[PDB]
């Protein structure tokens, strides 16, 4: 309904109708709209008969309250610990979709991605923001996984440095370049010496930046997205490279919510506080390759992994 | 919406069907709902031209005329329809109306009903066919329930009560109500006058219907007689003859012609004079011949010239030239004359005898007819119109022949059914019952006719003000429970539901004929499914 | 009507129709593509830019296709040249035959669902009869495996009579570039063979570079074009006049001062130049720019400078030759130093002069060995036709030496599935059962395509080889016919596995997979509504 | 320089041709199927 | 609309396909077949710029025509291949493969599969290049008598055939004298360093090649020498200006001897650069980019001759004539680096322009070609004439092996080929003798060229070549006679004739594997 772009207004409401019952249930939006479609036809006999849309509507009213305790008698409890009826609901809720031959396979990971996002003894709701989801081209959908670590398409930067076990990560809100105060800076030469001085300067900053960073046994870095400043200079890249630092730059400034709440990452915006305990462990963090149709950074075990 | 789509699988050209491109097609499901759509739109416009509180429509022509008329059928004939379906809902009135005179908007808003609940049905997924053929079904236990609760009228012309009763309930609905009896009354008369008896057949031919603007509706009357629009061929004739004896004449009082190619040489003056005196004689012994005859009157067809018409006037003989065909067939067998070819064949006895002939004025109009009346047994009759505008004289006029038309459906079969409703709701709980007692899928089909023969009641209580389901549900509750098939809808709030008391009544062939039409046209409309148009 | 959508719809079987008919379109462009007696294809650019072409993947993505439907073949064309390189054609072929047949199906009104379901069930059966019964082992088979499955590959492209030398050189290429790394699994990378094209010389002239082939020359003139021990310093920054950056400004308030900055601009890179050539750096690759100042240093050193090099070349040429990419000369002391271990070696450096063109060659690196191939034909039709092919045969022998399972050719898969699996139909309820038969026949176009290209007797032929290898599948002791295929010089069966005929079995299995995968994907659609655009 | 037959002659040829030829003819038979038999339907054309 | 392809999108199939194809190459060969010979004649092209092109040279003239069938667009790209890849045969590969084509016209016709056929004819080109290597003869490239032979025999079908010798002697010299050895690595390079200047008027008789090279240049100041006997020479990519700084140089002044002091600063970096150059103590200085008029100022007081703004080309030429070494930077200038071997600096007056010449050169690696004549036109055919005769020279050079020409190659191979056609029993047998026979196109096309019968000729020569020792005998393309080629000398190239034949095979296997054209679709 969103797609085909409806002109009538009351075809209009019923799209606004499907989207309600895709946020209030994500289910049913097919059911919703069709069964105001029927009562509106009914209501068309009802007005010929002359009875006042008023009237309609109140009782329309009243068979709407009979009807949700007709179903509520109808329904039956659930616990979350009855993965079976878990596992039933969501092959239901598949087999309407071109993915119901493959039921067998993504019903089960249906239910472990809730079921491991949300403590199910508390929990009264699902943020689905919990669950991220990555379309990558290639394979059959019988390839579909569900990876309890974290996932970027962000490329890697370093060259012969792809796979990493042991894994300290460490997030990067600063920039790994020639250093630029906020208000307009500019260096002045006036002698040949301040040239050389310059670039030898530049160069200690960045190997000093690296070192502090190496020093804390990081040996993954992801550096978030920096329009305005360079975030990682060739220099930076190469000082990385040769202390065997795998760095994965320009995560945006929206996923790093994310990546901290999977892999116990602690942000840091200065590198005074980029310190050991600001780190995320991970068993392990690879490149991995899709036959030729792409690569994908899995970041997989974690020490702290926060219902992601 | 396309003939065909699909060019080839190779890329060479698919051209199957002339001009594909610009042609359309609707095929299956969609198709028969585009039908009941445009069916629907049909009867919801006629629907509120339904009973005596109904309103009527104006229509406007390509010329820009003016047509105010409650008359289904001339509606939909003045209705500039492009959909199919909608022109079979005109053909469908128009049957009614060639076969019955009446009912012209009951056929039409019983289909769109039938088509409006098929519509229904289809969505439950019945077959159309099967639709079609419960409704089959439904419509013969429907028009078997009319014959059973049918009642039946004396067609004499000593007690014309029932027929004045028919006739008002036809005329009940149409803007001619405010002289609903001198309507109904005339219409009577007229029929009885010229109707065969014993062949059961009434000839329209011999009922001259006309309308002159000027005047009141209650100056319309019925002549036993003719009217002509024509007056005396010379100003100085009498404008009365009472005991008229009337030759009637298809010859010219002109000097003879042959019809062959013919050429009278004159060649001397003695043939000049020789063809003068010929001249003069004829003209003569044309007058002569007329009044041998014992005639007080003459009517030609074909007008006449000078000489002629003031030897009529010195002889005597008030004449009408110019007389059309028609009227000169109806004033023969009005004053009982025989029409005569040419004078020579004219004598006493093929005279006709009205013991009135007058022209009559019209205000300030410098217009002159011809009346011809007080003959003995004239077996044609005039119905004279007359009105405040040429619209409501137009109404009048269909009015009326949809009035004679019903007392000529009585002289053909006296049954009658009381109307209000109250026919449709009965055929409506025997079709229920039959419905109950049939186990075949068509129950629905048949549910769905009842649901349909219902929307008669229903428009009359709309039309009417009164709440339609209401006023329905209380009236069928109490003919099931108290046997009455004559309970209806009080359209004009007398207070009494009976039909039979309120002298509501409908002709038995009418209300199986609105029956058996509608459900036929609404089977051709469900047996179609493709639609092909440019 | 209704529906008040500002587009086109289609609904049903037509919209079916047009589905088959689009997958047919695609399918038939590429048919006569299809085996050794397949033929190539000329493409016009709308500009008379012309591309000759066996390549299916390759026809497909030229094309300009309207069809959404038929973009969704496109795209399982490029899909299987990504995953496996060769089947493009036998994908589209396949799927456009299911889509046909199970088409078929729902016309007689088999529900879709129940035609997806069936075609996975055969699906999984068919992958997982190849898997058991119809892969060989080229461990089992050897060397010449891989030369068979080279020249199978090469078959039906413009090095097929040359393959018995086309498929020593793909295999000897991809042996050269094997390597292995952590884990301790053998990886064949390919598309780190270089691929060179050079109108020119015939094709039995092409060559096979031990070592390295770069599309760059030497950047001046005064260099030398030969250099024998060579020490390579692969570079990724650029040797030119050094400018303050841009947060960098020179103010100069004492004029003695801009002498000395001045020239300091260009004794910077003179003294990086002198660093790198310090260690014994004979040939110097960058892919930044180097200026004519910097390139006067090499010529005195008498060095070999090269600039604007690709990343990608020199990524490889240093992982060939032992060298390290330097993006910068500055090291974890805060100084600029470059030492000798940073530098690569092999035999020989030199700028070769193919046609009226040069290229350099680095021949017989150490610390891994690597493989250029310069492909020489007519013209660049000719040569880029060459390049693609050369590409097929390529990733087809590095999947042989990945998974070293391979499957007879000449539709001896195909056939023998067919059989099978209209065995195996019969077990798997009613309906799904007539879909699976239907994916079974539907794998048969493949022997069906190759036989109608070879100009023989389809029917005969295919009837011959489904006869052979039913034969095979019910009698234990005739197993070995399941070698059988097509000969399609002779339109005669012949044993394809001792013939030589040889796939690897990924290419098989992932041609049913995303055949099976895009049939369900477009038989999933029964409606489609096309918005009219802004 | 001279052409064979007049400008403007299509010539179709081959399997192409044949197999156009019976899918024109499915049309045909498209356009009167449900017509057939005791449930068969009526076409409106104009 | 519902297309499944976009509308512009035409594809044609099959038969129609095929002979379309054949019919545009050769109509292609058709096109040039009368330029084949000595006695050709010549075409006069207009270009879309105003310009005319008379040649005789196949490619020349493909290149100058426009083509939309893919077909012709690939025999156009063979004739260029042929023409980059050995300078010669672009009209014979043209219709060779012509004539293959046509010959497989037939069999696809006739049922046959273009794969067949393709696999007959590269069956075929295997046995052409075994029997011309068994046919050649070797070359005593010392031999200054054979190699001008060997030009001679290329350059009579061309319009300098008057002028054989002169050319002939000119495209020797030039070829030995670009003939360069460096670390191991033979280079002949006739595209870099043999350069043609071609200047109307005068006489043909007088062009020749120069022990040196020549530039359209003078010296920068007037009271600069233009004629020395031993120039010292010192070559320059940098400019002898004060140029700014890579840098955001930008001086801020408040005392007021500044000014002054800068622009006396940038005088005296310019009379730095000078001293740095006069120190080497040169003659001459050639720079590729300006020199400022101070620094002319000081070269003449060092008495020093400069040209002013030479191009890379005429400077790396000049780098290989007189022995110099290109440098960038005045302080780095070195002994090695300045050019001593030149024998004469002149600059004179051809007609209203300044010439500048660096000849009698010592051990030139570069020369100039100095090509005198009536009109550009004539001069631009001379010119590719001239290239013609230096890249066989070269091919030549190179691989020193001989076959003989007048179509007595084609005959020997034609021959050998239907001889070897006799133990064929498979139905590749047809194809196979049909390229063989057609080979004989190229003395067909000389006898029809030269006026001839060609009946009666091809029948006697296919007669005398199946006698034993006749493999060297074809036709004059100047008078219809059959004739020893050891007698008449026209000795063609080893290579040139494989690659002529490899590419008139290979164009053929192309055409025949093509079918099913589509167009339309952008890109
Ligand atoms: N006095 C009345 N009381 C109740 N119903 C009436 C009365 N007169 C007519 N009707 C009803 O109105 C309906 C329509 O009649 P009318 O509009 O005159 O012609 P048509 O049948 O062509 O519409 C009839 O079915 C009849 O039952
Ligand atoms: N020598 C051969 N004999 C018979 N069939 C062959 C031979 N070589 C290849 N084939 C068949 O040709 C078919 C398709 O080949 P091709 O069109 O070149 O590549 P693809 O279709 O895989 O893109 C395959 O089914 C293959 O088995
Ligand atoms: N004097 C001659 N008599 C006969 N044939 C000759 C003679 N000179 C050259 N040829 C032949 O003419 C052909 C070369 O003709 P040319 O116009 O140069 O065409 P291309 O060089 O493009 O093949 C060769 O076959 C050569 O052997
Ligand atoms: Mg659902
Ligand atoms: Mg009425
Ligand atoms: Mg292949
Ligand atoms: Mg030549």
């Amino acid at each position: 309904l969103k797609q085909m772009q409806v002109l009538h207004p009351a075809a209009r409401m019923l799209v606004e109708l499907s989207k309600a019952q895709d946020i209030e249930a994500g289910d049913g939006t097919t059911s919703v709209v069709i069964i105001a479609g029927s009562l509106l036809d009914s209501c068309t006999k009802l007005l010929q008969k002359g009875i006042h849309p008023t009237i309609i509507s109140e009782s329309f009213q009243k068979a709407l309250e009979k009807g949700i305790e007709i179903l509520t008698d109808m329904s039956r409890p659930v616990e979350l610990s009855d993965r079976e009826t878990l596992l039933n609901s969501a092959t239901t809720s598949l087999n309407s979709k071109v993915v119901s031959q493959y039921s067998s396979l993504l019903s089960p990971m249906s239910v472990n991605a809730v079921m491991k996002v949300i403590d199910p003894a508390t929990a009264t709701s699902v943020d689905l923001r919990d669950i991220k989801i990555v379309k990558k081209l290639g394979g059959t959908i019988d390839d579909c996984e569900l990876v309890e670590g974290l996932v970027l398409t962000q490329k890697v930067s370093n060259s012969g440095i792809t796979r990493v076990e042991k894994a300290k990560i460490g997030l990067i809100q600063f920039c790994l370049s020639a250093p630029k105060t906020d208000m307009d800076n500019q260096i002045v030469v006036s002698d040949y010496a301040q040239m050389d001085r310059v670039l030898r300067e530049e160069r200690a900053y960045i190997l000093n930046l690296v070192k502090q960073i190496k020093k804390t046994g990081c040996n993954v870095l992801l550096i978030q997205k920096s329009i305005l400043r360079d975030a990682l200079s060739d220099l930076a890249l190469h000082f990385l490279n040769k202390m065997k630092i795998m760095v994965i730059k320009d995560i945006e400034r929206e996923d790093i919510e994310f990546i901290c709440k999977t892999i116990g990452t602690k942000p840091v915006a200065h590198i005074d506080q980029f310190t050991a305990d600001m780190l995320g462990s991970a068993e392990l963090a690879e490149e991995v390759n899709l036959n030729g149709s792409g690569k994908l950074l899995k970041i997989t075990g974690c020490a702290s992994p926060g219902k992601t | 919406s396309m003939g065909t789509l699909a060019f080839d699988e190779y890329g060479r050209p698919f051209l199957i069907i002339k001009d594909q491109d610009r042609k359309s097609r609707l095929m299956g499901l969609e198709a028969l709902k585009s039908h009941i759509m445009a069916a629907k739109a049909v009867a919801n416009t006629m629907r509120t031209s339904l009973g005596p509180n109904g309103l009527d429509k104006m229509m406007v022509d390509k010329d820009g005329d003016v047509t105010v008329t409650n008359d289904g059928a001339t509606i939909l004939s003045m209705m500039d329809v492009d959909h199919q379906i909608a022109k079979l809902m005109v053909e469908l009135s128009k049957s009614q109306d060639d076969e019955i005179g009446d009912g012209t908007t009951g056929v039409v808003v019983l289909a769109g009903a039938l088509l409006e609940e098929a519509e229904q049905l289809l969505d439950r997924g019945i077959h159309p066919i099967r639709i079609a053929d419960g409704y089959e079904q439904a419509a013969r236990v429907a028009i078997e329930h009319l014959d059973k609760i049918s009642d039946s009228v004396l067609v004499d012309i000593k007690d014309t009560e029932p027929l004045i009763q028919t006739a008002k309930t036809t005329l009940g609905s149409k803007v001619v109500n405010s002289c609903h009896r001198q309507m109904a009354e005339i219409a009577v008369n007229a029929v009885l006058t010229v109707a065969d008896m014993e062949r059961r057949d009434v000839d329209f031919e011999l009922i001259k219907v006309e309308g002159k603007v000027g005047g009141r509706l209650e100056d319309t009357k019925l002549i036993k007689g003719v009217i002509v629009d024509k007056d005396f061929s010379h100003p100085q004739m009498p404008k009365k003859v009472e005991d008229a004896k009337i030759a009637i004449l298809t010859c010219p009082f002109e000097p003879p012609k042959p019809k062959t190619k013919h050429k009278l040489d004159v060649t001397s003056v003695e043939d000049y004079k020789a063809l003068q005196k010929y001249e003069k004689e004829k003209f003569e012994e044309m007058i002569q011949q007329i009044k041998e005859t014992g005639a007080n009157l003459a009517i030609c067809q074909w007008g006449f010239d000078d000489e002629a018409n003031h030897l009529l006037l010195q002889n005597n003989l008030p004449a009408v030239r110019w007389v059309g065909g028609p009227e000169i067939e109806l004033i023969a067998i009005a004053t009982g004359g025989r029409i005569v070819p040419r004078f020579s064949e004219l004598t006493a006895e093929k005279l006709g005898f009205a013991g009135l002939v007058q022209e009559i004025s019209f205000g300030t109009t410098k217009d002159k007819m011809l009346v011809i009346e007080q003959c003995k047994n004239s077996r044609a009759v005039t119905i004279f119109i007359r009105g405040g505008n040429k619209m409501i004289i137009e109404e009048a006029k269909r009015s009326l022949h949809d009035a004679l038309c019903v007392i000529r459906n009585l002289i053909r079969d006296n049954r009658v059914v009381y109307g209000g409703g109250a026919a449709e709701i009965s055929c409506a709980l025997a079709v229920s019952q039959e419905a109950d007692k049939c186990p075949t899928l068509e129950q629905y089909a048949m549910r769905a006719f009842a649901d349909a023969l219902e929307v008669i009641p229903m428009a009359l209580s709309e039309n009417s003000g009164m709440n339609p389901i209401q006023t329905m549900t209380e009236v069928r509750a109490r003919q099931v429970k108290e046997m009455n098939p004559a309970l209806g809808i009080d359209c004009l709030h007398k207070g009494t539901n009976d039909m039979k008391q309120q002298h509501v009544i409908e002709t038995l062939i009418g209300k199986k004929q609105q029956i058996s039409l509608a459900t036929q046209m609404v089977r051709m409309i469900l047996k179609i499914d493709d639609i092909r148009k440019p | 009507g209704p529906l008040s959508v500002f587009g086109d719809r289609s609904t049903g079987e037509t919209i079916r129709s047009q589905n088959v008919m689009a997958a047919a379109s695609i399918a038939n462009i590429v048919k006569s593509s299809l085996g050794p007696v397949g033929l190539d294809k000329m493409l016009v650019d709308d500009i008379g830019d012309v591309t000759i072409t066996n390549d299916g993947a390759t026809i497909l993505k030229l094309l300009e296709v309207e069809h959404p439907a038929a973009k969704v073949l496109c795209e399982l064309a490029d899909l299987q040249d990504k995953e496996v390189g060769d089947g493009t054609t036998s994908v589209v072929i396949i799927a456009a035959e299911l889509l046909k047949n199970a088409d078929e199906l729902v016309k007689q009104k088999i529900h879709p669902t129940s035609v997806i379901s069936g075609y996975r069930l055969a699906c999984k059966e068919a992958v997982r009869y190849i898997n058991e019964n119809l892969i060989v082992n080229t461990d089992e088979l050897g060397r010449d495996c891989l030369i068979n499955a080279a020249k199978t590959s090469m078959s039906s492209k413009i090095i097929g009579i040359n393959g018995d030398f086309f498929a020593n050189m793909v295999v000897d290429a991809v042996l050269a570039i094997k390597y292995t790394d952590i884990r301790g699994q053998p990886r064949y990378p390919v598309n780190s063979v270089n691929i060179l094209k050079a109108h020119g010389r015939s094709q039995m002239e092409s060559m096979l570079i031990s070592g390295y082939a770069l599309n760059c020359v030497v950047g001046s003139q005064g260099m030398p074009k030969r250099i024998v021990n060579a020490k390579i310093a692969c570079l990724d920054f650029s040797l030119q006049k050094t400018k303050m950056k841009l947060g960098v400004q020179v103010v100069i308030t004492d004029p003695e001062k801009l002498d000395q900055i001045r020239q300091r601009e260009s004794d910077i890179t003179k003294e990086r130049i002198q660093k790198i050539l310090a260690t014994g750096a004979n040939v110097i690759l960058t892919t930044g720019g180097i200026d004519d100042m910097c390139l006067k240093y090499f010529v005195e050193a008498g060095a070999m400078a090269v600039r604007r090099v690709l990343k990608r070349d020199l990524k490889r040429i240093a992982k060939a030759s032992g060298a390290t990419i330097l993006s910068t000369l500055a090291n974890l002391e805060g100084e600029e130093t470059f030492e000798a271990a940073m530098l690569g070696q092999a035999e020989e450096v030199v700028q070769e002069r193919i046609c009226d063109d040069e290229l350099i060659l680095i021949k017989n690196t150490k610390a891994r060995t690597s493989a250029s191939i310069i492909l020489r034909g007519a013209n660049d039709f000719m040569c880029d036709e060459m390049e693609r092919s050369l590409h097929d045969a390529l990733c087809v022998v590095k999947r042989v030496l990945e998974s070293k399972s391979v499957v007879p050719g000449g539709g001896a898969v195909e056939a023998a599935l067919s059989i099978y699996l209209e065995n195996y139909a019969t077990s798997m309820g009613s309906r799904e059962q007539l879909a699976i038969a239907e994916f079974a026949r539907s794998l048969l176009v493949i022997p069906n395509t190759l036989a109608v290209n070879a100009a023989q007797d389809s029917t005969d032929l295919v009837a011959k080889l489904r006869a052979f290898h039913n034969e095979a599948q019910v009698n234990p002791e005739r197993k070995n016919l399941k070698w059988i295929g097509l000969d399609l010089s002779n339109g005669k069966p012949r044993d394809n596995k001792q013939a030589g005929v040889f796939e690897p079995t990924i290419v098989k299995v992932k041609s049913l997979k995303f055949a099976t995968e895009a049939a369900i994907t477009i038989l999933r659609i029964d409606d489609l509504i096309k918005l009219h655009p802004e | 320089p001279v052409i064979l037959l007049k400008e403007g002659t299509d010539s179709s040829q081959g399997i192409p041709q044949l197999v156009s030829n019976i899918s024109a003819c499915q049309v045909i038979a498209e356009a009167v199927r449900t017509t057939l038999g005791p449930r068969g339907m009526d076409k409106l054309i104009v | 609309p519902v297309l499944v392809l976009s509308q512009n999108t035409k594809r044609e199939s099959g038969r129609k396909v095929q002979s379309g194809n054949i019919n545009a190459a050769k109509t292609i060969a058709d096109i040039i077949r009368t330029c084949l010979g000595p006695k050709s004649m010549m075409k006069m092209l207009l270009d879309p710029m105003g310009g005319i092109v008379m040649t005789n040279d196949g490619n020349a003239i493909l290149r100058e025509i426009q083509v939309q069938h893919p077909a012709a667009k690939s025999m156009i790209e063979i004739s260029r291949t042929q023409d980059e890849e050995v300078g010669d045969g672009t009209t014979s590969v043209i219709i060779l493969a012509g004539e293959m084509l046509s010959v497989a016209e037939h069999f696809l016709e006739q049922q046959m599969h273009p794969t067949v056929v393709i696999s007959a004819y590269r069956k075929a080109l295997d046995d052409m290049i075994s029997t011309l290597k068994k046919i050649s003869i070797p070359v005593d490239i010392s031999d200054s008598d054979m190699m001008l032979n060997i030009i001679n025999s290329s350059i009579t079908t061309k319009a300098i055939s008057r002028w054989s010798s002169l050319a002939c002697n000119i495209a020797l010299d030039a070829v030995k004298m670009v003939q360069f050895e460096e670390n191991g690595r033979k280079e002949i390079d006739i595209k870099k360093y043999a350069r043609v200047e071609k200047i109307p008027g005068g006489i043909i008789e007088d062009s020749c090649v120069l022990r040196g090279v020549m530039i359209n240049k003078d010296v920068t100041h007037p009271r600069m020498r233009r004629y020395i006997k031993n120039p010292r020479i010192v070559l320059l990519d940098s400019s002898l200006e004060y140029k700014k700084g890579e840098s955001q140089t930008d001086i801020e002044i408040t005392r007021e001897e500044d000014f002054t002091r800068i622009l006396q600063m940038e005088e005296e970096y310019i009379q730095q650069l000078c001293e740095d150059i006069i120190q080497l103590k040169p003659d001459v200085v050639i720079t590729e980019k300006g020199i400022s008029d101070l620094a002319q100022h000081y070269l003449m007081r060092a008495n020093i001759t400069a040209i002013r703004r030479v191009r890379k080309t005429d400077n790396n030429r000049i780098a290989r004539a007189c022995g110099a070494r290109i440098v960038s930077r005045p302080e780095e200038l070195r002994e090695d680096d300045v050019g001593t071997g030149a024998g004469l600096l002149e600059i004179k007056k051809i007609g209203d322009e300044y010439f500048t010449f660096i000849t009698d050169c010592k051990d030139p690696k570069a020369c100039t070609i100095l090509l005198r004549g009536a009109s550009k036109e004539i001069l631009s055919e001379v010119e590719r004439n001239l290239q013609d005769a230096m890249q066989v020279c070269r091919n030549v050079l190179l691989d020193p092996q001989l076959v003989p020409g007048g179509g007595a190659s084609e005959m020997a191979v034609a021959h050998a080929l239907t001889e070897k056609s006799k133990a064929m029993t498979g139905v590749e047998q047809w194809p196979y003798r049909a390229v063989a026979q057609a080979l004989e196109v190229i003395p067909r096309t000389l006898i029809q060229n030269c006026g001839a019968s060609t009946i009666r000729l091809l029948t006697s020569l296919r007669a005398k070549h199946t006698q034993e020792n006749c493999e060297t005998w074809g036709v004059n393309g100047e008078t219809g006679t059959l004739v020893d080629m050891k007698e008449l000398g026209i000795w063609e190239p080893l290579a040139v004739k494989l690659q002529t034949y490899k590419t008139a095979v290979e164009t053929a296997v192309l055409l025949l594997r093509i079918d099913d054209i589509v167009s339309g679709h952008k890109k």
